RNA sequence: UGAGUAGCGAAAGACGGGUGAGAAUCCCGUCCACCGAUUGACUAAGGUUUCCAGAGGAAGGCUCGUCCGCUCUGGGUUAGUCGGGUCCUAAGCUGAGGCCGACAGGCGUAGGCGAUGGAUAACAGGUUGAUAUUCCUGUACCACCUAUAAUCGUUUUAAUCGAUGGGGGGACGCAGUAGGAUAGGCGAAGCGUGCGAUUGGAUUGCACGUCUAAGCAGUAAGGCUGAGUAUUGGUACUCGUUAAGGCUGAGCUGUGAUGGGGAGAAGACAUUGUGUCUUCGAGUCGUUGAUUUCACACUGCCGAGAAAAGCCUCUAGAUAGAAAAUAGGUGCCCGUACCGCAAACCGACACAGGUAGUCAAGAUGAGAAUUCUAAGGUGAGCGAGCGAACUCUCGUUAAGGAACUCGGCAAAAUGACCCCGUAACUUCGGGAGAAGGGGUGCUCUUUAGGGUUAACGCCCAGAAGAGCCGCAGUGAAUAGGCCCAAGCGACUGUUUAUCAAAAACACAGGUCUCUGCUAAACCGUAAGGUGAUGUAUAGGGGCUGACGCCUGCCCGGU
RNA sequence: CUACCCUUGGUCAGGUUGAAGUUCAGGCUGAAUGGAGGACCGAACCGACUUACGUUGAAAAGUGAGCGGAUGAACU
């Protein structure tokens, strides 16, 4: 379930300056609550989180050769942590 | 008890009200007050079925016992009041117990008497008691037709009826219709008569104080056109123009009865209105 | 000048929409009726 | 084809520098102009990525385009406290059983759902290209859980808790008045700035004088004539009109929160080509006038002005044993970008239209009117010439002054403030701003009330004289033409969205008639409803239409 | 959209007039006080009377200048 949880990471300079605290950002399941989400990184990467934020992100336009349709929706968290840290690159 | 207003404006020229010098107390029981939505004539289909019937102010309702079935217990009188929902002022008694309820104030009430209702109470204005036990030539108000369910007649400002004669198990009373009547002798009924005589006599003056009670306008038949009333129109004005006027569904409206044949009370009417 | 269409969000969902097409045969009809056509869009 | 014709959608731009293959149209600078009870700043609906950065110039843009709300690529919305849900109910909608009905189905009880209302714990500063009461720093508050504990003592009771039990409360209209505070405005100015090159002055020109929630103290007035006893919300007694605060609530003020933050200032940068900032310094006064904010508090009136929960109390009743305090912990879901009186919403358009609420500076004034400005925003997505006829919008005009025309249509004229004067008629209120006259700038004396106030002084002068200037003194803008006599309708109101606003409709008042309550009347096949939680001083229908004086003859016909 | 209604909210710069009532004075009327009204004048706001313009419109009902109501049978 906790891989289940989160996605993959999120590589961009909003979130490398986050980064350079100690805040993380993730895609998550569309599903699950920010507890589960705390509960999830603690059991992966062996840390102490602080605090989690989350957002939602809704579906947008895009074309592909006269084919109008929408990306996917999705969830977006960010994790700070007290104690650890984790490595990525 | 009529104060007249003086012309400083052509709508208030001719306007009256009474001064409310029998109210004794300007705000109600907190205990016995209930909502009263509006309805404007419109029934639980949506429809509009009585015309006329608009949005005056809101009201508040008071809850009034017209059966008085507390017995054999002392009621005293706290003070006449103000009541929106009918022509009558009301006054609030507390029972020995600690009790209190609204009453229609009869005519000559005052703060401090005390009042009474069973059938060893005495005749004195403001007692209820079966007609039974009530003298031939009274003025009584607030009267029974199925004993228990409550007064009906007689319950308007400055309204009574009086006791006539006694058969089998009737009384003989006449209203103020005129109509003579038969009642049946365990019907119970108030002494006395109702008060706030001067109501009637009221000159509403403007046509927006008749707007404030809930009133709309009337249209007459004659002023519509032949697809709306009998009597729409031809050309400029016309007379009736049919052997009798007519209401707005087609039928006759002057001097044309509507009691329907066959009533079970029609044994119990000695004598009609004239 | 004020048109005619002035939007808003609660009263189309409330009048036109799903549950409320279904509250009635009448709906129900129009339902079958689009389906049977093929259109992409119910209520 | 019409034809290189009509149009290019309200308005002020000019020049220098830059970039580019290409510039009236893009970027930067200076000057000029327009709005400013708003073309400024916030929040809703509605839209749905239009938001930001880099690249682009085929189509879109009423011209051009190096630009863009357009094309390509990559990004951007962070909540225990903000607005919703895990709270409450209104209208209304649904409704287990139930009632009715060719079928389909219609109604309705308990109960649910349903905000536009009731309840409800967070503020100041810093920071990005794009979010912020959400992130960061500082300081708080509210629920819930476990430990550490004084008080806890049969669990009747006792501390405790306690009812689908009782009582209170929440809890409410409209208008007016006199106040208390505070916000904001204005003038001296306690410290900052700089001191002029066109004649002159220097006692002179310009400006700032801030700062939260929470916590502690006290407190301007407000309400309750208050405060005990015995008995069944009520009845008898004592101190009473004291209000002393006895009690209850109550705006706001002082401390600290904060030797902190920010700051008119640079005066400290090696530098962040010296910009920006490493860094180090600093002021927090007294006057005046004062809300449209903070009480339906108080007084008055008739048309007599929601509910439920949260909340406070007394209980039947129950159980070790529950109290505050300290220390730790825990705190979900949805929305959050951007436009938003509009180039992004509703109008087919980058459309002179329509779109709920909030904030509201100076001079002048009664004013949110008028003209010029502030804070802030904007220069309108075709231009350059020439100054033809004709059309539109605007100014002036000799002599005459309605001769024009269906008709003074349109225009002109009146207009603010102060003083004097005011008819017929009348329902005695009015008519009335009737009509008709006169005055107004600036300076200096004398007086001189409100006396601003300690006071002439603060300030309108409260007023009288004596002077000066012009064609003209409310020198601009804005601000009633009036009178006489007849129809019609008493009056304020309403009407043919889009050729008719009226003499038409309403109306207060009058009169006739039906209706004794499961009322008559009306909707419905019925059940069920309105009438009405009303009861002949009431309710339905017809005609007339304030008020005054009145309302004749005919009952053969229908 | 529009007509009527139901529940729950919101808005109306300023000036003017001076009803009941009350208090004194005179001898029933005079002065103070008071603050009524489908009252008056006039912005916001709501309308749509006259006129000019527009009529392959800026707009499939508008704009400019005057104009009616503006505490109420008000507007939203």
């Amino acid at each position: 379930e906790a891989r289940d949880i989160l996605k993959r990471p999120v590589i961009t300079e909003k979130s490398s300056e986050a980064m350079a605290e100690d805040k993380y950002t993730f895609d998550v399941d569309t599903r699950v609550n920010k507890t589960q989400v705390k509960m999830a990184v603690e059991e992966i990467f062996n840390v102490k989180v602080a605090s989690v934020n989350i957002m939602n992100y809704k579906p947008k336009k895009k074309r592909m050769g006269r084919y109008q349709g929408y990306t996917n929706k999705r969830r977006k968290a960010i994790v700070t942590l007290k104690e650890g840290s984790i490595d990525l690159f | 008890a009529i104060k007249k207003y003086k012309p400083i404006t052509n709508g208030r020229r001719n306007m009256t009200s009474l001064d409310f010098a029998e109210i004794t107390k300007t705000t109600p029981e907190k205990s016995l007050l209930k909502p009263l939505p509006k309805k404007a004539g419109r029934n639980n289909q949506g429809k509009l079925t009585v015309r006329h019937h608009g949005g005056g102010h809101k009201r508040q309702y008071r809850v009034i016992d017209f059966k008085r079935n507390k017995d054999g217990i002392n009621a005293k009188v706290d003070s006449i009041q103000y009541d929106p929902n009918r022509s009558a002022n009301i006054a609030l008694v507390v029972y020995a117990d600690g009790e209190k309820r609204y009453i229609i104030a009869p005519k000559g009430l005052e703060v401090g008497q005390i009042v009474e209702s069973g059938a060893e109470a005495d005749i004195k204005v403001g007692n209820a008691l079966p007609l039974q036990n009530i003298p031939v030539g009274t003025v009584v108000h607030n009267i029974e037709l199925k004993p228990g369910k409550g007064g009906q007649i007689a319950r308007s400002a400055g309204a009574s009826a009086q006791v006539l004669g006694k058969e089998g198990k009737y009384v003989l009373i006449r209203l103020r219709s005129g109509e003579v009547r038969m009642i049946l002798s365990t019907c119970r009924a108030t002494i006395g008569q109702v008060g706030n005589l001067q109501h009637e006599l009221v000159n509403v003056g403007k046509a927006g104080r008749s707007r404030w009670k809930g009133i709309r306008p009337t249209v007459r038949g004659s002023v519509m056109n032949p697809n709306d009333h009998p009597h729409g129109g031809g050309e400029g004005r016309a007379p009736i123009g049919r052997p009798s006027p007519m209401s707005p569904w087609g039928k006759p409206t002057l001097g044309k009865k509507t009691r329907r044949g066959k009533k079970s009370s029609d044994k119990l009417i000695v004598r009609g209105r004239k | 000048v004020k048109r005619t269409y002035q939007p808003n969000k609660r009263k189309h969902s409330k009048v036109h929409g799903f549950r409320k097409r279904m509250s009635t045969k009448n709906g129900r009809k129009v339902l079958a009726r689009r389906r049977r056509k093929g259109r992409k869009v119910l209520s």
